[PDB]
């Protein structure tokens, strides 16, 4: 197991999903990294809301219907 | 036609800061900007009067940007457009391909598309203001877009007319809602009385469907036009008279009021027959009181304005020289 890697940083434009719009799935997709539903259930608990709002709206999968 | 209606819509702010600096400015502002010019909820706005009521300008909480929203519920002028309307003024900007179409040259814009079926309809030039009835179908009034979109043929007075029956006596306290538009009907007359009264009665002779040269003019101190045909020597009453006579409460309203198409449309006389002395060229119909007079008061209306407009879209005689084309298709087809 090698740190370089492991590592993986990635910045707001990337490849995206065709079906959800959201990021492709892990490094090797060159995509963003998954912010699961526990992930949600803390930020919900500490209520961040903009934080969810930056991370699941602006930087995930995010439009005005 | 014109008339007055209230919307409530939501309006984005996206400097709250400055916005809020004086707010029924910047309000107002916006309103025109957005909505004065488009067809909007069936209406086609003209200007705003007024902000009835307003919200607090609340931030968007859904989205991360500092920008506001608030709801506004304001009072504009809006123009609707019935069916059988006239407009006396029509550009014909294409007619070829056998499809015609001319835009409206008045305060309310519109789109009216002409059938090449009508013969009529084929003689029109483009470049020529031609008068033109708006078709039974209703006016589309598609959201966002600057100008109501219809059908219409040229107008030419058709003889077939229609009776109608009233059952219910006046109906009280109703009165004031038909004075409401009587008052509309006067100011027509009023602006119908400044313009001069030979182009009226060219028009008026042009429009007549028993085309009358005897010069013989009807007057009535409100209203002045040459005088027509006389049905069974009967006796029209003013309409402007008998709602006058809600004072009294008593109008007689049951008797059949019809407008032979002798009695000229401009003109408030109408006829009424305690029986179906007029022709029926279809069964009478059976309405109430309300009905039938919102019913005469609307034509009349429809038609004083029909002429006003013609009188001041017309005032040029040479425009009349290129338009004679138009009244000979319109004298043509009037029979007596």
């Amino acid at each position: 197991k090698f740190v370089l890697d492991d590592r993986y940083a990635v910045a707001s434009y990337g490849p995206t999903d065709a079906l959800t719009g959201q990021p492709l799935d892990g490094k090797r997709s060159h995509g963003g990294l998954r912010l699961g539903e526990m992930e949600h259930w803390v930020l919900t608990a500490q209520g961040a809301m903009q934080t969810i709002i930056e991370k699941s709206h602006d930087d995930s999968d995010g439009c005005i219907s | 036609m014109i008339d007055q209606k209230i919307f409530e819509t939501t309006l984005n702010i996206d400097d709250p800061t400055n916005f809020c600096t004086n707010v029924e400015a910047h309000l107002l502002k916006e309103l025109e900007n957005i909505y004065v010019g488009k067809c909007f909820k069936n209406s086609f706005i003209l200007n705003i009067t007024g902000v009835i009521q307003r919200s607090p300008c609340f931030i968007m909480r859904t989205n991360n940007s500092g920008r506001g929203y608030m709801h506004v519920r304001f009072s504009a002028v809006v123009s609707y457009l019935n069916a059988f309307d006239l407009i006396a003024a029509v550009k014909i900007i294409k007619n070829d391909s056998n499809i015609i179409l001319g835009e409206s040259l008045l305060t309310e814009p519109v789109t009216i598309v002409i059938p090449s079926s009508e013969s009529q309809n084929n003689v029109a030039e483009v470049g020529q203001i031609v008068p033109v009835q708006l078709a039974n179908s209703s006016v589309y009034y598609i959201p966002g877009r600057q100008q109501a979109s219809a059908t219409g043929s040229i107008f030419i007075p058709k003889h077939t007319f229609s009776v109608y029956h009233v059952q219910e006596e006046l109906t009280q306290e109703q009165a004031l809602n038909l004075t409401k538009l009587v008052n509309i009907i006067e100011m027509l007359l009023e602006s119908r009385s400044k313009k001069d009264f030979k182009q009226i009665c060219f028009f008026e002779k042009l429009y007549y469907t028993y085309s009358i040269s005897s010069d013989e003019i009807l007057d009535l101190k409100i209203w002045k036009g040459p005088k027509g045909k006389e049905m069974s020597r009967l006796k029209p009453c003013n309409v402007l008279s008998f709602l006058y006579d809600a004072l009294k409460n008593k109008s007689s309203s049951l008797g059949f009021w019809a407008r032979p198409p002798n009695l000229l449309k401009s003109s408030p006389l109408a006829y009424q027959q305690d029986q179906n002395s007029f022709n029926a060229t279809e069964l009478p119909i059976i309405c109430s009181a309300e009905v039938m007079f919102v019913t005469l008061l609307k034509e009349i209306i429809n038609y004083l304005q029909f002429m006003n407009d013609l009188c001041d879209t017309f005032n040029n005689e040479q425009l009349i020289k290129r338009h004679e084309n138009i009244w000979m298709l319109i004298e043509q087809r009037k029979i007596g």
